[PDB]
Order: C-alpha cells, then structure tokens, then sequence
C-alpha cells in the first residue's frame, strides 16, 4: 500500500516539477517582451524630448496639453488608488484574524467566505452560459 | 503554482496590449504629417484609456460601498456565536441548492443544443 | 482522530482561487453576518431564474449524478442546527 | 570478454544481513551496428550453466533470478497444486483471501524462520520507503521555493510593465498635441476633456473616494484598538458536533466541485458550436 | 401520513432515481380519462 | 412520497451509527 502510494506521489510530484517550468519559461518570456517594449519606446522617448522643443502659438495648444496632461494626472491617481485601496484590504484580512489560526472557527468562517464566492462565481457563470444558451 | 499560471497569462496578456499601445506611437512617428491627420488611433487610444479609467472608477466604487458593508456590521458583530455559525451554514447550502438547481435549468439546455447540432 | 478544517479550508482557497478570474485588487475576508447576508441576498437573485417548488429536486438530478444525496445534507444540517451546544457569556479581560 | 555485449547494471539495493540485491541487463551489438536488449531468461541459461554459477558464486554472488512477468498459464500452472506440506484447504482459500488478482501470488510461511526472513525485508523495505520520503521532501523543497521566485518575478515583472505603461502615455501624449499642434480644438477633443473633468472632480469631490478611503483608515484603527481590549469567547464546541460540522462542509465542497466542473465543461463544449 | 403538497415531487425524486417520470405518466392518465372509448364491439371470433 | 419520508430518515440513522 505504501509502495503505490510513493509511486502515486512521485508522479504527481514530477507533473508539478514540469508546470513550474513551463511557468518559468513563460515569465522570462514576458521579460523579453518587456524589454522589446523598452527598445521600441527608448527611441521614441528621446525623438519626442527634441520635438518638445516646439513653440506653442494659440490658445488651443495651451488647452490641449492640459486635456492631455489631466490624462497624466487621472492615470497617476488611479494607478495609485489602486495601492490605496490594496493596502487598506490587506490590513483588514491581516487585522480580523485572531491570533491563534491553529482554531476550528476561524477555519469554519473562512471555508464560509471560500464557499460564498465558489457560489457569486456560479451564480455570474450561469448568468453568462445561459445567455449563451438564448445566442445560440 | 497555479495562482502564479492566472497571474503571468494576465501578465501576457497586460504586456501584449502595452506593446500594442507602444505601436500607434511608432506608427504616428514614421506617418508623414501630409498623412497623420488620417491615422484615427491615438484618439481611439485615449477614448479607450478614458472607457478604462470609467469602469476602475465604479470596480472602486463597488469595493468603497462593500468595505463600508464590512465595518458597519464588524463594529456590531461583538463575538461569534454558535447559532450565526448555524445560520450561516444554513443560508449557504440553501443558496448552492437553488444554484445547483438553476445549473441543472442550464446544463440540460446546453445538451438539447448540442444534440441537435454536431 | 486529529485531522482538522485546515485541509479542507486549503482545498476551498483553491476552489475560490482556480474560479477567480483575477483582479487589480485583493478580496475582502467578510465577518460572519455578511456571510450570512451574502447568501441570502444571493439565494434571492437565484430565486428569481429557478422557482423553489422544483429546486431540491432538480439540484439532486444534478449533483446525485455524482453521487451526493441532499435530502441527508439538510436533514444533517436540521440536526445540526437543532444542537443545544456550549452555553455563552466570557469573563472580564486581563486585569481592572 | 565478448566485444558485441556491453554488460549493464540499472539498480543496486542493500538487503538484510549484510547483502545486496543488484539489477542488471546486457545489450547485444549486431554485426550491422544496430543494438538490442539480450531477453532475462536467454541471460539467466548463461548464468544457471554450473561453469558459469561456479564464477558468479566466486564474485560473491548467493542466489540469481529473472524479475520476469508470468503469463497466466504460468500463474495458473503454479497455483494448481498446494506447495509441500501445505493443506489443500488453507491452499484454495488462500487463493479467495488474495486482495489483488493480477499485482499479488499466494507464497507459503513455514517456520518462525520463515516469518523473520519476512520481517527483515520489511524493516529493509520501510527504510527503502523512507529513503524516496526523503527525497520527496527535497522534491517539495524546489517547489516552494520556485512558486515563491515566480511571485517574486510577477511583483518585479507587472511593476516593470507600470514603468512601460506610463512611458507609453507620456510618449501618446506629447505625440498627440504635436500632431494638432496649431489647430483648433477638436470635437473629439472637447468630448475627451468633458469625460476628464468629470473623472478629476469625481477623484476631487470631499464625500468621494479619497474622503471615504481616510475615514476607513481612521475606523479600522479606532476598532482594532479597542478589539484587542476585549475577551477572547472562547466557545468549546464537541469533537463529534465538529467532527459531523466537517462533514457536512466536505460534501458542500465536493458539491461546488461538480458545478465549478459542469460549468466550465459547458462553457468549453458551447464554443464548440459558435465556430 | 404525507401532505399531497408535497407528494408528486417526493414520489418522482424516489422513483426518478430509478428512471421514472411521473408527470408523462400522470398526463397519460389525464387522456385515458379524457378518451371517449369504444361502446359495442367490431367482428372478433368470427365462428360464432 | 410517504416511502420517501422514511427511506432518508434511514440513511440519516446509517451515516450517524456505521
């Protein structure tokens, strides 16, 4: 019994040896893509810093790059907001757990939280088959 | 490890769109200016950018409004007892029955078109 | 025996975490009575696609397909709800 | 000596009292330069030969074997006759109290001899159980590490791609007001600047976001202040209540588990028909 | 013993398990209390 | 339907004793 246990175990152990080497492979392929992006944008950059040595001339380009730059200034708060709220989340689940998780109910209520949104899962995904069930 | 597969497909994906993004701008710059008014997409850009800061602004709103669920009845809820336990459970496994019970008004449908069609 | 929740809460994370198709943001790990209300303003979403006179049933087609029995489950849970357990009321914190 | 065999050794295996059980196979070499396996039975006729035994035995060999299927006439050859001194009851009813047909064969125990011989293969087999435990946790020992390096690769690799994003605008941006530069302002242009003002003053407004996200700043803290001066209820729930409490969320579990299938077992079989 | 508020839907949980349905089976019975039926009978046993 | 009400209530009884 042990023995095809063992032989169980070792299979399904190399099958999460190969996944986390596909994953790796994948990552370090975003990397390559990241830093195409960076010699693709570098160029671009630097063409741009000389072309902002144009004059602006009417009114029209004075209210342009503020409704381009109002973009610069909602991107760089919502892409911080995003940090804000984040935090404010994490400190939360970090500060509504007691001190000993070794506990049956604090296991019991966050099994319940895991079980509620398998069901607001559900719930959307046959909110969104059957749809596919009234397309088709 | 597969909480990190969900992560770097998204990241792909994330990455895949920036490089897109990167291309209008190094198209824009080798269009001639004789042309540059024909070329639509930095304005399809940035009326998507805006669409996307629209939808994180109410994804904000929604989990704003959930926290302020969250506190309102955390600054209640004064210990746990057996019976919110009890109910809790409950209300859970009458919600995945009448959940189980809509998947099945789906999942026969599902077969009803599949059998008339392959 | 002395097998706790802990392995079968690291099997409801992955159920959770294998249907998350993931956010910008983390998740919110919700007090008891929001539990209570997420079901339940849940269960009166479902109520409104599937009418309650069929839905044991048709829930029982669907999961005694692979092998569970409801009617048990709630009549476990009946028993379960019935169970006149630990009697309330702590005592004063660490000093005064 | 021959220079068409290459001897082969695939495994080697410590045994009780002071022994070694050694795993090995030959390869033959053709005249043409292909190679073949030579079959365990052809290699065991050479081995059994009593001028060959005779040179195992004087490198220190004490028992030779194949490890070699037995086809089910060979099984059933064997099982036909009780083994010597066995009864004939004990010899058919050993063959109903055999848990596994086609992995397991019904072998004799005759003597306390017998059952110590049994008894040091199985301390020997336990430790050679726990040697590939071992290892399986050095196994588990380069996953862990690896999911938490990628983690690490995800929290560097979506913050490089910020860096990239907010490049790419800054670059969208000067490109588009010098693209226009010296028209007037454009009706897709107005339209875009009435969407950003409403977007700046909904970020702006006192009762908006930024507000809501300070005063939740200031409530968590004002509440865990004063939870952490309460008592801890400390609820001693049966053993038994918990142990049927475990039940109850394991068959509500495996249930999810079903519709997290059939769901995405649909919504993958639809596609086929959209196509 | 049962309330009939309850007894269709407990009977085809039941039985359904064992593949039957019990709404065909009850609308079947509707229409053969519906169907006007023969009165006298057309020619059998011709001999007499 | 009463065999109904009866067959679970035996199931109830074997999961708690076996």
């Amino acid at each position: 019994e042990n023995g095809e246990k063992i032989t169980s175990l070792h299979r399904e152990v190399e099958k999460v040896k190969l996944d986390q080497k596909r994953l790796d492979q994948e990552l370090d392929f975003i990397l390559s893509q990241q830093k195409e992006l960076e010699d693709l944008l570098s160029p671009l950059e630097e063409l741009v810093k000389e072309q902002s040595g144009t004059i602006y001339l009417q009114h029209a380009d004075e209210e342009r790059e503020k409704t381009y730059k109002l973009a610069e200034n909602i991107d760089a708060q919502l892409k911080r907001m995003a940090q804000d709220l984040k935090d404010i989340i994490e400190h939360l689940n970090t500060s509504g757990a007691p001190a000993d998780t070794s506990d049956p109910l604090q296991q019991i209520c966050k099994i319940l939280n895991a079980h509620m949104d398998s069901l607001q899962w559900i719930d959307q995904n046959s909110a969104l088959l059957q749809r596919k069930v009234e397309e088709v | 490890i597969q909480r990190n597969t969900l992560n770097i497909d998204k990241l792909k994906i994330e990455t895949a769109q920036e490089l897109k993004n990167a291309e209008i701008a190094l198209r824009t710059q080798k269009t001639p200016p004789g042309l540059q008014h024909e070329y639509a997409a930095p304005a399809d850009y940035f009326r998507i950018l805006v669409q996307q800061f629209e939808v994180q602004l109410q994804q904000y709103r929604q989990q704003i409004e959930e926290l302020e669920n969250h506190l309102a009845t955390q600054a209640n809820n004064s210990h746990i007892t057996p019976q919110d336990l009890s109910m809790a459970m409950q209300k859970i496994y009458q919600t995945f029955v009448a959940l189980a019970a809509q998947l099945q008004s789906i999942h026969e449908n599902v077969k009803v078109l599949k059998e008339q069609y392959l | 025996d002395t097998e706790g929740f802990g392995e079968l809460l690291q099997q409801a994370e992955q159920l959770a975490a294998e249907t998350e198709g993931i956010s910008e943001l983390p998740h919110v790990e919700r007090n008891l009575q929001e539990i209570q209300q997420a079901g339940e303003r849940l269960r009166s979403r479902t109520l409104t696609r599937t009418s309650q006179e069929t839905a044991d049933v048709k829930a029982s087609v669907l999961l005694g397909s692979r092998g569970l029995d409801i009617s048990h489950i709630s009549q476990r849970l009946e028993s379960l709800s019935a169970a006149t357990t630990f009697e309330p009321l702590e005592p004063v914190k660490d000093t005064d | 000596g021959n220079q068409t065999l290459t001897v082969n050794v695939e495994g080697t295996k410590t045994l009780p009292d002071d022994q070694t059980e050694v795993v090995i196979y030959v390869v033959e070499r053709s005249p043409n330069g292909t190679s073949r396996r030579v079959p365990a039975t052809t290699l065991y006729a050479h081995f059994e030969q009593a001028n060959i035994k005779t040179q195992l035995q004087q490198l220190g060999v004490t028992l030779s074997m194949t490890r070699t299927e037995l086809s089910p006439a060979q099984i059933k050859q064997l099982l036909q006759n009780p083994p010597a001194g066995v009864d004939p009851i004990i010899w058919e009813q050993a063959k109903v109290d055999n848990p596994d047909s086609e992995k397991l064969i019904p072998v004799p125990m005759v003597g306390f001899k017998e059952l110590l011989r049994r008894l040091k293969v199985q301390d020997q087999m336990t430790k050679q159980h726990q040697t590939r435990l071992d290892i399986i946790s050095e196994d588990i020992s380069e996953l862990q590490k690896n999911q938490t390096t990628s983690v690490a690769k995800i929290a560097q690799y979506k913050r490089k791609l910020m860096d990239l994003s907010h490049r790419t605008l800054q670059v969208l941006i000067k490109q588009e007001i010098q693209r226009k530069s010296g028209y007037a302002i454009q009706a897709d242009e107005e339209q875009l600047r009435v969407q950003l003002d409403t977007i700046q003053g909904e970020l702006n407004a006192p009762t908006q976001f930024k507000g809501r996200l300070n005063e939740l700043m200031s409530q968590i803290r004002m509440q865990n202040h004063f939870g952490a001066v309460r008592s801890e209820e400390r609820y001693y729930i049966d053993a038994d209540l918990l142990r049927e409490i475990k039940q109850h969320l394991k068959q509500q579990q495996e249930g999810l588990s079903h519709l997290i299938s059939i769901i995405k077992d649909d919504l993958e079989d639809i596609k086929l028909v959209e196509h």
